[PDB]
Formats: structure tokens, sequence, C-alpha cells
RNA sequence: AUCAGAAGAAAAGGUGUUAGUUCAUCUAGACAGCAGGACGGUGGCCAUGGAAGUCGGAAUCCGCUAAGGAGUGUGUAA
RNA sequence: GGAAGUCGGCAAAAUGCCACUGUCCCUAUCUACUAUCUAGCGAAACCACAGCCUGGGGAACGGGCCAGGCAAAAUCAGCGGGGCUUGUGGCAGUCAAGCGGCGACAUUGCUUUCCUAUCAUACCGAAGCAGAAUUCGGUAAGCGUUGGACCCACUAAUAGGGACUACUGAUGAAG
């Protein structure tokens, strides 16, 4: 069949004969079909439900609040960066970008780590490049040799998410 | 394409081929043995290898062959039996030698004429094979 | 029963509902 | 939380002032009774609103407002009202009725035929033909091009290869019956012009006379 | 497949039983009973 | 030309036989099919719904004409006295114990000619003499010895598979004294007996034949007049 | 309560019920329900095959007013 | 039928890639012995007391306790059984329901049996769903979820998970 055909089957047949009613009363009843579907569910759909209503409680709040207004093992457990190495760092650990978000610009820019300044927990964390919370890290500001404290916890996270020291 | 194309409905007969059996080549298309590795139409029967039976079709491997036939896996469709069979008519019909015809999925055989032999089901079921049968009792 | 669980709370609920309560209210104190 | 009726809303920012409308309309009712002369008391009727605005044209004001408002503003007794035997106007001044300033001789000629109302009496005996649907009772030299309106009839018609039939003869109208509202509206895809505009002019409440007659 | 337990094969199941399928059921009886 | 099939299969010239004098039908199947071949035949040939050996396939199990037709051995006391019954006295009808049970797929015979496969016995050509009073030729199509199916005969023409060389065409044509022509049916399918069957008035191929086909075989056999 | 009842998910939702708190109109007729009007410049302007308030971008103005929003949706190629 | 069983030619068979074979598909039948019963002879380990089940008893919840289900002698032969958690990341700013500076959603920045949470079969609602085929969702565990080295086919589909007494037959005293 070419094209809107339905459509053309529409203009030339009709729709269904009783299609109006049929949209007018499912137009009629979703408010008390909603209450139903409140009281009866239980579960994730319940709590997805639960949700998205509070969703369209504060829109409808809001959309009508503009409305008046119209009106009016010895290994590395840590994300690490690059004897000494007494412990095994993981390539997996590894960490070579971070995610700087300036100060003042606001702009969460992706800088490479040029090293790491000072971690807050131990002197063998910053000596073994260990990133954890608080920990002072420089990286390369050319595009934007500048400092940074990280704002988020890379084991967890799994981004190294920093705020630039300026 | 299992059970495609054989026109009506085969009644239960005796299974003779279970899986990995060596058939003859029952037509003239160039082949001489085939191999089958799985049987059409097999339910979830615990540890039942697949056989297969007079009209019935079957993946199989050309293991003697011009190597053109061979090198594909496609569906054969079993012209005879050794094993007893009984038809519902009563008898118990038996053959010397398990043999095959070679076709196509959708239902016409590859081959051009088929050699002695064919099984009153098959012929039955198939049109094309009892198009290109020379006998059958 | 009739429900999908059983209304009598063991006495381990019966033992830790209540401090766990009391680490709450230590909590608010806090 | 309470079982009670959804309110539906809009963003017209167009409500009415309610109780300064009315105020509004007292001051207007007021203002009107202090004019020049004509004395007019009739506003409105059956009539669409292009009749209202011609008749508007014709005069240098009717409006009436709420009726019985302005009424209710001058006062049914005596004493409230400022004008002279205002008891038994108020009893008379009911409805559509308001005054004017621009007459007489057109309101009692000039009557422009319009779609009637509900309630009213056919004015004949209109029949629909059957077969391809006919807007203006046959007179097209009405085509069969009302594709929403099938759906929107609800009377006997089915649409056959894009075209409107009605299946079977359906009167639409019939001298002497009342004109229901299912009567009025189909009545309103079609030209019946099966009214007629008309006024009042029982008397004139002048500033010297002060004679508002019952005629 | 539709099961033999299902409300509509039992629906027409019954509609047969309503048929001549059954009167040669009735009257088959009534063979032996005049015997 | 009609385009018919069985069930739901075009092979129709397996499922049923026709000649000059009769037409022989599968039994407990489609009878939409017996009603096809009756809605044109009916009232000029009996139809006979019947089987041989207990299968649907009787028309690649006879070979017959006008005069005469042929079972194999395999076919019962009860289904050959049915046909007996059911045919007309003027067609004889005979158990050729012969050695490629499937006459239809070996043999191909008219009113006055028929072909066979080489590898027949020589009583069976006796008898095919005496029973169809055709001339008995051993000879093959296409370099195929299943003459009935790949080489659909009548009395005004024949179909041979389109690979036969032309002067294989006219050798064959010019031995059996009628037009021939090298085509197809049912979109490719070189089996040209167990697609069509054919009288000398009418004709029946499957609902799968293009219509190139279909004017082919209404140009050789001549139908419409 | 279609599995009521005899601090953890918990924050939120319910056209379930009952009480209160703070605002609204109301015999100048309240809410709803109905009949009718719901207009004329104007198909305002770019935008386009066709966009006429309702595919789409800014105002979005005015005459009658008791009211008609350069328009609340459905809808029509329009 | 001849390695498809099994990690596999383990053990037989074939003799003294081909071929043979009950390893398997799928077991069946036949023979001896043990086995059971009878006459005789006749131990020991072990033993607080005993022996039905569900939940609860702070623990270790048990065989005794509690609350239930229940519960009719004596035996014979087999089998040995014994309130966590989930479907939705982290940094920064903007609102702002409101409360007492936070501030909710939103916005912008970058990087054997059982369970249902149902694969198939039954029904159902939606989708540019023309037909066919299909997608998503709902009720639903009645019923299936395969055969070979992540694969390669079959299949309607090859869904995801939890875990002395009893059991099975045989006699049996008695109102």
């Amino acid at each position: 069949p070419q094209n809107e055909y339905i459509e053309e089957s529409i203009r030339k047949h009709g729709r269904r004969f009783d299609h109006e009613e049929r949209k007018r009363k499912k137009a009629a009843r979703e408010a008390h079909d909603a209450s139903l579907y409140a009281q009866k569910t239980r579960g994730i759909k319940a709590k997805l439900y639960q949700e998205k209503r509070r969703k369209e409680k504060i829109q409808m709040k809001k959309t009508i609040k503009q409305h008046e207004e119209r009106n009016a093992k010895r290994m590395i457990t840590k994300a690490t960066f690059v004897k000494y190495e007494r412990f095994i760092r993981p390539m997996a650990l590894r960490q070579k970008k971070a995610n700087v978000t300036h100060k003042e610009l606001g702009v969460t820019m992706q800088l490479p780590i040029i090293g790491v300044k000072k971690n807050p927990q131990s002197p063998t964390y910053t000596q073994l490049g260990v990133l954890t919370k608080g920990t002072v890290i420089e990286v390369n500001v050319s595009e934007l040799g500048k400092y940074a404290q990280i704002t988020n916890n890379p084991e967890l996270d799994g981004c190294v998410n920093a705020l630039l020291l300026t | 394409r299992g059970r495609g194309a054989a026109s009506g409905t085969k009644y239960r007969m005796t299974l003779g081929l279970p899986v990995q059996a060596i058939m003859n080549c029952a037509d003239n298309s160039g082949a001489k043995n085939l191999y089958i590795v799985s049987v059409f139409g097999t339910g979830a029967r615990l540890n039942r290898l697949p056989a297969a039976s007079c009209g019935d079709m079957v993946l199989a491997t050309v293991k003697k062959g011009k190597p053109d036939l061979r090198k594909k896996i496609m569906p054969a469709i079993v012209v005879r039996q050794r094993k007893a069979w009984r038809r519902k008519d009563g008898v118990y019909l038996y053959f010397e030698d398990n043999a095959g015809v070679i076709v196509n999925p959708k239902g016409e055989m590859k081959g051009s004429a088929i050699t002695g032999p064919v099984a009153k089901e098959c012929a039955d079921l198939w049109p094309r094979i009892a198009s290109n049968a020379g006998t059958v009792v | 029963s009739l429900k999908k669980k059983s209304k009598r709370r063991t006495t381990r609920l019966r033992s830790r509902i209540e401090k766990k309560a009391a680490e709450s209210k230590r909590k608010q104190k806090r | 939380p309470k079982s009670r009726r959804s309110k539906v809303l809009t963003l017209a920012q167009t409500e009415k002032k309610g109780h300064e409308g009315k105020a509004a309309l007292f001051s207007g009712v007021q203002q009107s009774l202090d004019s020049f002369d004509y004395m007019w008391i009739f506003d409105v009727t059956n009539m669409r609103n292009t009749y209202l605005k011609r008749i508007r044209d014709d005069w240098k004001r009717i409006f009436m407002g709420k009726t019985k408002v302005m009424a209710k503003a001058l006062g049914h007794t005596p004493e409230e009202e400022h004008a002279e035997n205002v008891s038994k106007l108020t009893k008379l001044l009911h409805g559509a009725v308001g005054l004017l300033f621009t007459v007489i001789g057109y309101f009692e000629s000039f009557v422009q035929n319009d779609f009637a109302r509900a309630g009213a009496v056919a004015p004949f005996t209109h029949v629909i033909p059957a077969g391809p649907v006919y807007s203006r009772a046959g007179q097209i030299p009405l085509t069969h091009t009302l594709e929403p309106q099938v759906r929107q009839l609800g009377m006997p018609t089915v649409l056959k290869n894009g075209v409107v039939t009605l299946l079977a003869d359906f009167p639409l109208c019939t001298e002497g019956q009342q004109l229901d509202s299912r009567q009025t509206r189909l009545l309103k895809l079609f030209g019946i012009t099966a009214a007629e505009f008309k006024v009042g002019l029982l008397g004139y409440y002048s500033k010297k006379g002060a004679s508002v007659e019952f005629l | 497949t539709s099961g033999p337990r299902d409300n509509n094969r039992n629906k027409w199941a019954k509609k047969h039983l309503k048929k001549g399928k059954r009167a040669k059921n009735s009257n088959f009886s009534k063979f032996l009973k005049k015997k | 030309a009609l385009r018919a099939q069985f069930e739901n299969s075009n092979e129709i010239g397996v499922f049923s036989n026709l000649t000059n004098s009769y037409a022989l039908v599968a039994l407990g199947g489609s009878e939409n099919f017996y009603s096809v071949f009756e809605a044109e035949l009916g009232d000029v040939v009996p139809v006979v719904h019947t089987t041989i050996g207990g299968t649907r396939i009787i028309g690649r199990l006879t070979c017959g004409n006008r005069k005469g037709l042929l079972v194999p051995s395999s076919t019962t006391d009860n289904e050959l006295q049915h046909l007996r019954n059911s045919l007309p006295d003027p067609v004889k009808i005979q158990r050729v114990d012969e050695r490629l049970s499937a006459l239809g797929n070996i043999v191909a015979c008219n009113d006055y000619v028929a072909l066979v496969h080489p590898d027949i016995e020589r009583e069976t050509e006796e008898i095919i003499a005496d029973v169809l009073d055709v001339e008995v030729f051993r000879q093959t199509v296409a370099g195929n010895v299943l003459t009935g199916s790949y080489c659909a005969l009548s009395n005004q023409g024949a179909l041979v598979h389109p690979r036969t060389s032309i002067q294989e065409q006219d050798e064959l044509s010019s031995l059996l004294q009628v037009p021939l022509v090298a085509g197809t049916i049912n979109r490719g399918s070189d089996v040209i007996g167990a697609g069509l069957v054919v009288n000398d008035w009418c004709a029946f191929a499957g609902l799968d034949t293009t219509a190139t086909e279909l004017a082919v075989c209404e140009s050789i056999f001549k139908l419409q007049d």
C-alpha cells in the first residue's frame, strides 16, 4: 500500500462507527482508572508510578505557577596514576585523565592528570599516586600546570571528577 | 523447510536411521554416500538421538561424492529403510539398504533419475520424488 | 497468616527494633 | 484522597470581573438612564451578534447586561428609582431590554431573518432526500465533500466511497413541532433562516413626559 | 495449542452434542430399548 | 488452459490422469480437485475418483489413452475392480507385471504413438502395443529415461525439456508425427508430465504456472477453437 | 482493607473516609445542568504546494459590549 | 545405526580412514549363585531417656518448651532420606513546594519439589498493526524448556532461580 493508505481509507470509508463513543468514554474514566491503578498496584511498577506522578504534580504546579505570573595480597585497592613499588598496581586501576571543572568558569573540562600533588590519606598514597577524596592533583591547563582538588570518589564513581583550585 | 511441500501427512512408522548414519545415494545426481547430522521435527526427548525413516527429511552431508556437492550440509529425503516398518495395511516391509535422495529445502529433488525401489510412503508424500521415481512398491 | 509474611516479629526483631530506635534518637540528639 | 469532580483548567486569562463587572453594568445602566432621549427598552433576541452589531451601528448604545440587574440597580420602588412610576416599569423591565441613543420605524419594519433557535416551531416541513447529502436542499447547480460532517452528524448517514449517504429519508423538521437542540443543530448545517429579529417599544421613559406606556 | 480444558473448546463441544451428532445416540439407544 | 492445484500442490500431473476418454483423480483428499475436473469434463468423459495402491499419486502410477489404461502390479484387486466398474466398456484395463512399476514416470502415450523408458521388458512392450494399439519407440527425452514425466504429450502436440537440443526436438517431433515445443512450467519446473495434464481438447496446469507458458501450451495444443 | 488490624525501605501517590485550618462566589440567582450567543476589521504580519486562531516565529491590537482569547483542543490539503 | 555415551574406544567385539562392537539411542530375554523362607547354631558395635510434623522460643534454635497439625495394637520386605536485597552514576550552577541557609522533582554544562522476576503455548491492551511477520506491555507457573564439539543445528521454546522415624509396597487382631 502507498504512502498514507490508512488516511486514504479513513477519508474514503470513514472511521469506526462507535470510535468517538469509545474514545470519549476512555477519556471519561481514566480519572477512576488512575486512582484504581494507584491503590491496587504493588512493587516496582507501583514505585515507578509513584515517582512519575510526583513528576507531573510538580510540573503542573510550576506551569500553573507560571500562569498567574503571565496573568499578573600486596596490591593496590584504589585508583592509581603513573623497591618503591612493593604493591601491585593494576592497569585496571590506572587513571590518566580527569574531569576537572573550573570554579569561576563552571565548565567540566577533560584534562589529563599531569601528576598527584599530595594525598591527604597518607604520604605512601601520594608516592604511589593513589587517587582519593581531598587529594591535590596538578594538571595541564594550557587549553583552559595548575592544582585541583578531587570532589568525587574515584574508587566508587569510577570517574575522576575534580574541581579546579582556582 | 521441514514437512514442507510434502502434500498430505505421514503416518507414524518405525525409526530406522539415527544421527550419524550412512545411506546410499539413490539418484543419479552424482553422489555416493550421505551422512546424517540432524533430523527435522524432533522434540525435547531427553537423551534421544534423532532418527530418520522413509519419507523423512534430514540434514545430510555427502561423505563420498564430488567436492562441489560436498562441504555444504543440506536436507535429504530418506527414500528407503532397512528396519522393518509396518504399514497401516498391516504388512511389514523392509529393504536391503538404507537409501536417500538429495533434495533442496523446497521439495524439488536435485537428481534426475533415482535407482531401485522407492518406499510407497515417500512417493505418496513427495510428488516431486513421485515425479522422478522409477519403481515404487 | 493469610499474608505473604509473618506478622509475629521474631524475638530478634523485637530485640533490634528497639535498639535501632535508640540509635535513631541518639542520632537526632547529636 | 477524596472523591470529587475533577475541575478542568485552561489558560484563557479572560476571567470576568464578577462583582466589579456587575458594578460596571449598574454604572452603565445609570448612565443609559441619564442618556439624552429615545428611551428604548430592547437589547437582544435569538439572533446572533451580527444583528446586534448591525443594530449598534445604526445608533450614536444598546446594552442590557444581566437582565433584572439594571432594574435592581435602579430599584423597583419609585423612591430608589430616579424615574417616575418605575414600580410598574420594573415588572415590564425583564429579559433582553436596554436603552439606546441614535428608531421606531426601523425596529417596526427592518426585521432580518436568521437561523432558528431551539424551542420555536418550524416554518415548514423540511425533508432531506436520500442518497448524497444536499447542504442547501438541492440548490447547488451543496457538494458531497462533507467528509468530516458524516462522522459529526450521528443521524442515519454512512460514508460510501467517501460520500455521505442518508440510507433512509430523514425529515429534518416539520411545521408545528418544537425545534429540538438536535433539530436546530442539524438545521444549522443548512440554510434555514426560520427566525425574525423583533424589538420592543411599548413605552418611553422621557425626561419630561415620564410616560412609559405598556403598548 | 488450544487445550481440552479450554472453556471455548468445551463450549463448542456442547453445540456438537446438540446436533444430529447426539441424535444418533438418542434413538440409537432406543434400538435396544424396544427389545 | 486452466490453473488448478491439488490441495496446495501445483504438480497436478502427479495427482491425476487425463485422456480423451476418461479422467482419474485422487480420493479422500480435495474433492475440490474432483470439482475442477468435473467442471470442464463432467458431461463428456467419466471422472473416476480412484486410487492406485492406496496412494494419491495415481497420475504418475498409471498410463493410458482413449483406448486402454494400464496399472502396475502393486494395485489391489479391489482398486482394479473399482476402476473397471466405473470405467466404460470401450476402455480396456490391464495389470502390467513390468520392471519399473511406475508406469506414468516411464511411459507417455497418445492414441497413436507412445514413448517409453528404454529399460522396459519385451513382454511389456508387446502388451502395450496390444492394448494401446500404438507404435512403441524405446527412446529418451533430453537424455533422461523418464519419458512420461519429462514429456507431456497429447494428440495435437508435445512439451519437453527446454534443455534438449533443437535437433533432438526435431527428431522427436518427426518420429511422433506431431508438432513439439521445448517449454517450461510452474516457474522453472522441468517436470512437464508432472505439472501439465493434456487431452486433445482441454489441458490443466498448476496454479504457479505463469501466463507466458500458458500462452505457449495454448498455442501448441490449440485449445482456442 | 481481592489477603485489614490487634525504627528499614518512608519520600511520595490514592475520584477511599471523617474532621478541622485558610481563602472564594452566592435569591444583583451560587455550582452544575441546560438552550443561545461565543462577533465583525481579519485569511493581522513573515512563513507555503496547501497554514484561514489550532504544521510553524514575534507581538497578538482594536468597534459593539453582557462576551467573543490575532485563540482552549479536536479536525480539515486548505 | 555403529562412538551419537563418557573428559575418553573404560570393558568386551573384531585376529588368534576402513572394520567390528548393547559404550549409547533403549533396553529386552535366558543361566548359575547370593538373595528370601524353613530345621539347627548364633555374635558385636552401641545404649542418659526417647523417637510424627509446621512455626516460635535473643543463641544453637532442639527431640523434650510454647502454639498448632494431629494421634489406634502387632508386624513383613525394599530405599537408606534423616525486615538485608533489586530499575535508573559523579561534579557544578539555576530555579524554588516550602521550611529554617538549605531546599524536592526538573534545567544546563564533560565523560524430586518449589518460586515468578514468563523463553514457548492460552488470552489480553497498545503501535503506520493493510495481510503476513513482528515490537512493547498486562493476567498467567497448567504445561514444556533438545540433541552434538562460546559455538551448530533441530525445535513452539531451547527462561531465570531456591531447596529410631520417614518413604514405598505387604499382612494384620478388634469393637
